[PDB]
RNA sequence: UCCCCCGUGCCCAUAGCGGCGUGGAACCACCCGUUCCCAUUCCGAACACGGAAGUGAAACGCGCCAGCGCCGAUGGUACUGGGCGGGCGACCGCCUGGGAGAGUAGGUCGGUGCGGGGG
RNA sequence: UCAACGGAUAAAAGUUACCCCGGGGAUAACAGGCUGAUCUCCCCCGAGCGUCCACAGCGGCGGGGAGGUUUGGCACCUCGAUGUCGGCUCGUCGCAUCCUGGGGCUGAAGAAGGUCCCAAGGGUUGGGCUGUUCGCCCAUUAAAGCGGCACGCGAGCUGGG
RNA sequence: UCCUAAAAGGUAACGGAGGCGCCCAAAGGUCCCCUCAGGCGGGACGGAAAUCCGCCGGAGAGCGCAAGGGUAGAAGGGGGC
RNA sequence: UAGAGCACUGAUAGGGCUAGGGGGCCCACCAGCCUACCAAACCCUGUCAAACUCCGAAGGGUCCCAGGUGGAGCCUGGGAGUGAGGGCGCGAGCGAUAACGUCCGCGUCCGAGCGCGGGAACAACCGAGACCGCCAGCUAAGGCCCCCAAGUCUGGGCUAAGUGGUAAAGGAUGUGGCGCCGCGAAGACAGCCAGGAGGUUGGCUUAGAAGCAGCCAUCCUUUAAAGAGUGCGUAAUAGCUCACUGGUCGAGUGGCGCCGCGCCGAAAAUGAUCGGGGCUUAAGCCCAGCGCCGAAGCUGCGGGUCUGGGGGAUGACCCCA
């Protein structure tokens, strides 16, 4: 036949979770399109990767029609 | 939280890992075998989850 | 029909949604176990039915195939099956209703569709109407 | 009609049916309560009663209410009757399913025809005063391939269409047996 | 304190559409004009500027009405960590804890924060 | 196109029935086995044929199953070896009975026959052609049965295949 | 790339179905501006479909190239530098 | 994901609406009408999907906090072996909703527990983890009539095939049990007695078609009852029967649905069988209760060894788990 083909596992998906502390520069969450925006100390590059910008704890922040925001609550 | 005491009297040889471990943090070694530990909501989840396995008494 | 080629096997379940009731028509046939009902199995009790009390009314068939039947020429494993010898069947779980006829007489309903269940491989049970629909 | 309702509580809801009772539960705009009825008694009762009339449940507590089954869940896996709702009425207009008798000599039927149905019970809005048993249809002059609609209703005082006028109602199609099995084995 | 309106943010349809009503002194928009800043691959329609007259028509604010949309119990039910039994098989059932979807009763044509102007 | 994409050399095809060594039942072929798709038979439904009459005889469309002969699937014991067709010799067992026995129905006058049921105790030919099994044919017969026994039998034989 | 995969991740078969071995100096960077497909109604050639006008139309277009995910509160359409 | 749903992506049974294509009316002035035809887009009824999802569990993953001293964990380093696995339950692909088939996953046992009890025997099913001793004691699974330890236990039901000793569609006044409805002492069921009439040879059809090949239509009278007629039958007629009415008759009678257990369907090859004998208000099956047998599991007594705790110039030894 010829079907027997398939691109290896890329494990992307929600890296961190609400209520984990992280340093600085932690990739908080690698995503495919946008199903995760940024926010509150948060940045994304190219293949739109979030991470931390400052230190503290992870959060969620669901908003319907603007998106699902994740954010970090800087702490020391 | 008063006492809580347990008897082992279902061998857990065949039940999955889990279960086992539970035997552990309750600590039952062997079969007929007494275990008075306290009554917390703790320690109960593992007594509950092996109550097949053992008959618990309420002191 | 019209997708595209093959299809999983897949597990027959609970008889969950494979199960209605008489929507239309007046007498129906319903399913006892759960199985794929081929293709052939649809038109044997139909033109069992319809030939059964000639110049009939209308033979409702509610259920349809659409499930790519899979099977091998005789030989071993190089790949998927080619399927399709049978054809195709539908996921019939008892309570399900296959066929209903209206607009006849009962004594032809209840010889045909017991022909027709003959025609069937799955044990069946005729139900009549009653009032079970919802309303209030 | 009338059914010794009785309240709820603290029962097991399936252990409840193998004793020979009914699960289900009454209620209004402003009711909500546990109750259960008698399989054998609501059954022979909801055989005519069904689900246009109104069933009156005489609770323990004396009260009458105008009550009538907004919906009944049906056991698959063989069917039977497993939960049951009791829509209580007041004063203001409700909806409903209402009995449509087609009554009449259809054209179809003298040329051979089949008798088709689609709403032996259409829905509309009504004052809990009106309790029309039925609807006269007057499917008769429908010849084979004709229907007749929604919109095509005799509706009696008091009552209003709740649905979609140009909604079927009924239709004659065709017979079957020999022209087109032989000639469909040959044209499939 | 409280009320009407302006800016802006949050909750992210119980605030949306739609039919009706309604406010211009104030606030807002339209509006007058295109000399100057500036502009439409064509147009001052858009963006822009100078500023009186006029209306509340458009837009918006507020309010109403549920037809559409949307929100949605409860009750029971499907399915199910866990424990157990029955059938050749396809499968079925009970105890224990969990518990939808759909449909019903029903809810809604907004709520709210800071600042600014006006009584 | 080190594309056999972690890339043995800068540089590489095929043949062995003339064959050999190491090793495997981790693996094919024989046989067994599990299965039963294929094969044999039985069965349900019964359009319809049979003047008439669906059941003398028959059966679409479709459904259930029994057996475990064939082809087939799996690769489980056996690769420090389980000899493989057919023939001969000796058989023995099954019954789904070819004959003889008995019996029901018949679209059974009688004879003869059809079909189904019961019933292995015994019997179930000689020959032409082919290695054949198989089958075709001659002559006859009460009949010239099907199948199991590693498609019985090579420490009994044969060796045409 | 997706499904298989049994709701984290991962996960096999000679399992189901489809791509890559490129392309772009503008298809990039910044700045400012802009909003789809279709449907209906109206209009010289056209007339299912060029282009223009009105109303509807929240993403079913577009996003170089398979698919997935994302997306007009721009990743899309155009101009300046 | 399970399920569930059709809001997108596709399938889809019927019906309406209606663009388009076929056919007929009819004149080419090119339209208008009908259509038990094919059918797009849209609506209603209804449903299918691993690669569809408006929705969406139990659950699983993870971080903080708490219990958890465990032949737990973490770090550095030494030494390994292993890299055919298998059965099983569960969730899936392949297979044929085949295989002591196969390919992943979650767990489990076997592996290496072929050590013990049960299952007749039997790597993996049920019980249970063998440090050694003992002519002690309770119990587990299973079992408690004989081979065989321990009840021919107790009480209440079912089953007459040996079912139990375990095959299907499908078949059956088998036998018992629960609910609904018809009919009946103002006289029921059945057998039995007699009758069961005319138009009409219902229309048509046909060689005929007379209740009874077929089609369609679809009365009146007499009466206690007799049907525009159920079958057998005839070439068509006749003739019989039945539902019907009365007499008889004398007490029940008929139908449906659901449930328990058994019966048919049931044909294989060296001798036969549930392990055997043998068993029938059970020694079968269902329900409720007490009692007992029974493993290397547990308790009892004694002993070895290793680890941990204490007395301890005392090394030492003693005791404890
Ligand atoms: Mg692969
Ligand atoms: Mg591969
Ligand atoms: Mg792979
Ligand atoms: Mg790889
Ligand atoms: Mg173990
Ligand atoms: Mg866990
Ligand atoms: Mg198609
Ligand atoms: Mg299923
Ligand atoms: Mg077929
Ligand atoms: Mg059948
Ligand atoms: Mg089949
Ligand atoms: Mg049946
Ligand atoms: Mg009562
Ligand atoms: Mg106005
Ligand atoms: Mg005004
Ligand atoms: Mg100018
Ligand atoms: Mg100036
Ligand atoms: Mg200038
Ligand atoms: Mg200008
Ligand atoms: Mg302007
Ligand atoms: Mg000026
Ligand atoms: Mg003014
Ligand atoms: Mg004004
Ligand atoms: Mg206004
Ligand atoms: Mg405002
Ligand atoms: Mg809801
Ligand atoms: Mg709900
Ligand atoms: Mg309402
Ligand atoms: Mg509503
Ligand atoms: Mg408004
Ligand atoms: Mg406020
Ligand atoms: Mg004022
Ligand atoms: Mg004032
Ligand atoms: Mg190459
Ligand atoms: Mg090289
Ligand atoms: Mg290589
Ligand atoms: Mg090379
Ligand atoms: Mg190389
Ligand atoms: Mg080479
Ligand atoms: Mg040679
Ligand atoms: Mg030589
Ligand atoms: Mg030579
Ligand atoms: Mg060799
Ligand atoms: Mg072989
Ligand atoms: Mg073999
Ligand atoms: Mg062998
Ligand atoms: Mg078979
Ligand atoms: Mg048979
Ligand atoms: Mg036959
Ligand atoms: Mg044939
Ligand atoms: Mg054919
Ligand atoms: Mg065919
Ligand atoms: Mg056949
Ligand atoms: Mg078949
Ligand atoms: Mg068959
Ligand atoms: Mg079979
Ligand atoms: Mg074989
Ligand atoms: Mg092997
Ligand atoms: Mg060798
Ligand atoms: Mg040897
Ligand atoms: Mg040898
Ligand atoms: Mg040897
Ligand atoms: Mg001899
Ligand atoms: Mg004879
Ligand atoms: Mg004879
Ligand atoms: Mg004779
Ligand atoms: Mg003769
Ligand atoms: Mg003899
Ligand atoms: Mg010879
Ligand atoms: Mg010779
Ligand atoms: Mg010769
Ligand atoms: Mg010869
Ligand atoms: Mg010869
Ligand atoms: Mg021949
Ligand atoms: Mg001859
Ligand atoms: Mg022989
Ligand atoms: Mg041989
Ligand atoms: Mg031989
Ligand atoms: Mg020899
Ligand atoms: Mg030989
Ligand atoms: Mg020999
Ligand atoms: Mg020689
Ligand atoms: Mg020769
Ligand atoms: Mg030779
Ligand atoms: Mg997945
Ligand atoms: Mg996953
Ligand atoms: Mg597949
Ligand atoms: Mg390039
Ligand atoms: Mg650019
Ligand atoms: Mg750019
Ligand atoms: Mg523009
Ligand atoms: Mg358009
Ligand atoms: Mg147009
Ligand atoms: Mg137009
Ligand atoms: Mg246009
Ligand atoms: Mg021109
Ligand atoms: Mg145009
Ligand atoms: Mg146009
Ligand atoms: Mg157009
Ligand atoms: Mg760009
Ligand atoms: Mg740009
Ligand atoms: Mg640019
Ligand atoms: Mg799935
Ligand atoms: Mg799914
Ligand atoms: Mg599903
Ligand atoms: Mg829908
Ligand atoms: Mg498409
Ligand atoms: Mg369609
Ligand atoms: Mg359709
Ligand atoms: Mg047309
Ligand atoms: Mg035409
Ligand atoms: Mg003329
Ligand atoms: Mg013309
Ligand atoms: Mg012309
Ligand atoms: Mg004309
Ligand atoms: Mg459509
Ligand atoms: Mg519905
Ligand atoms: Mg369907
Ligand atoms: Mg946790
Ligand atoms: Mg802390
Ligand atoms: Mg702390
Ligand atoms: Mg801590
Ligand atoms: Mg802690
Ligand atoms: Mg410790
Ligand atoms: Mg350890
Ligand atoms: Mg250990
Ligand atoms: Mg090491
Ligand atoms: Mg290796
Ligand atoms: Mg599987
Ligand atoms: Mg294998
Ligand atoms: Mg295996
Ligand atoms: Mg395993
Ligand atoms: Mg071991
Ligand atoms: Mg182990
Ligand atoms: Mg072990
Ligand atoms: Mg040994
Ligand atoms: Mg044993
Ligand atoms: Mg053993
Ligand atoms: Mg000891
Ligand atoms: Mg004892
Ligand atoms: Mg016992
Ligand atoms: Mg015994
Ligand atoms: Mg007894
Ligand atoms: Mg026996
Ligand atoms: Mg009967
Ligand atoms: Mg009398
Ligand atoms: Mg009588
Ligand atoms: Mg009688
Ligand atoms: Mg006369
Ligand atoms: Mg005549
Ligand atoms: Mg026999
Ligand atoms: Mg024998
Ligand atoms: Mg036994
Ligand atoms: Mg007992
Ligand atoms: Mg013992
Ligand atoms: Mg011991
Ligand atoms: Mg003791
Ligand atoms: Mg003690
Ligand atoms: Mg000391
Ligand atoms: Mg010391
Ligand atoms: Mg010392």
């Amino acid at each position: 036949t010829k079907n027997g083909r398939d691109s290896q596992a890329k494990r992307l998906g929600v890296k961190r979770y609400e209520g984990q502390v992280v340093r600085a520069g932690n990739i908080l969450v690698r995503q495919r399109g946008t199903r995760f925006k940024p926010g509150k100390n948060v940045g994304m590059g190219r293949d739109f990767t979030l991470f931390a910008l400052v230190d503290g704890v992870v959060e969620f922040q669901d908003r319907g029609r603007l998106g699902r925001y994740v954010h970090v609550r800087p702490l020391a | 939280m008063p006492r809580l005491k347990v008897k082992l009297v279902k061998s857990p040889i065949g039940y999955p890992k889990d279960q086992k471990a539970a035997l552990k943090a309750l600590g039952l070694r062997r079969l007929q075998q007494e275990r008075v530990l306290e009554d917390t909501p703790a320690i109960r989840g593992n007594v509950e989850k092996v109550a097949h396995l053992v008959r618990v008494e309420v002191v | 029909r019209m997708k595209y080629r093959k299809q999983q096997r897949g597990r027959l379940k609970g008889a969950t949604k494979g199960g209605d009731y008489v929507a239309f028509g007046d007498f129906g046939l319903v399913a006892l176990e759960p199985a794929w009902i081929t293709a052939q199995q649809i038109e044997a009790a139909r033109v069992a039915m319809v030939r059964h009390f000639r110049r009939g009314g209308k033979i409702f068939i509610r259920i349809f195939p659409d499930k790519p039947y899979t099977k091998k020429p005789l030989e071993v494993r190089m790949g998927k099956g080619k399927g399709n010898v049978e054809g195709y069947v539908a996921v019939v779980k008892p309570g399900r209703v296959m066929f209903e006829v209206a607009g006849v007489t009962e004594e032809q309903a209840m010889e045909a569709l017991r022909i027709a269940g003959h025609k069937l491989p799955i044990k069946t049970k005729i139900v009549r109407r009653d009032a079970y629909d919802e309303a209030q | 009609y009338r059914l010794k309702a009785y309240y709820r509580e603290g029962e097991k809801p399936s252990a409840l049916r193998r004793a020979g009772k009914l699960p289900g539960v009454m209620y209004n705009r402003h009711l909500n309560r546990k109750v259960y009825v008698d399989l054998v008694e609501f059954d022979k009762v909801f055989r005519q009663a069904s689900i246009h009339h109104v069933i009156v449940l005489e609770l323990p507590d004396g009260q009458s209410l105008p009550t009538l089954v907004r919906q009944v869940n049906l056991d698959k896996r063989r069917r039977r009757p497993e939960h049951v709702d009791f829509f209580v009425l007041s004063d203001e207009p409700v909806e409903m399913y209402v009995p449509l008798r087609f009554v009449g000599t259809p054209a179809g039927v003298r040329a051979g025809g089949v008798l088709q149905e689609i709403h032996r019970d259409i829905l509309v809005k009504v004052s809990p005063r009106n309790i029309p048993e039925f609807i006269e249809v007057d499917v008769s002059g429908l010849e084979i391939g004709d229907s007749l609609h929604a919109s095509d209703l005799k509706l009696p005082p008091g009552v209003e269409l709740a649905v979609s006028p140009e909604e079927t109602i009924a239709a004659v199609v065709p017979p079957e047996d020999v022209e087109k099995l032989a000639e469909e084995a040959a044209a499939e």
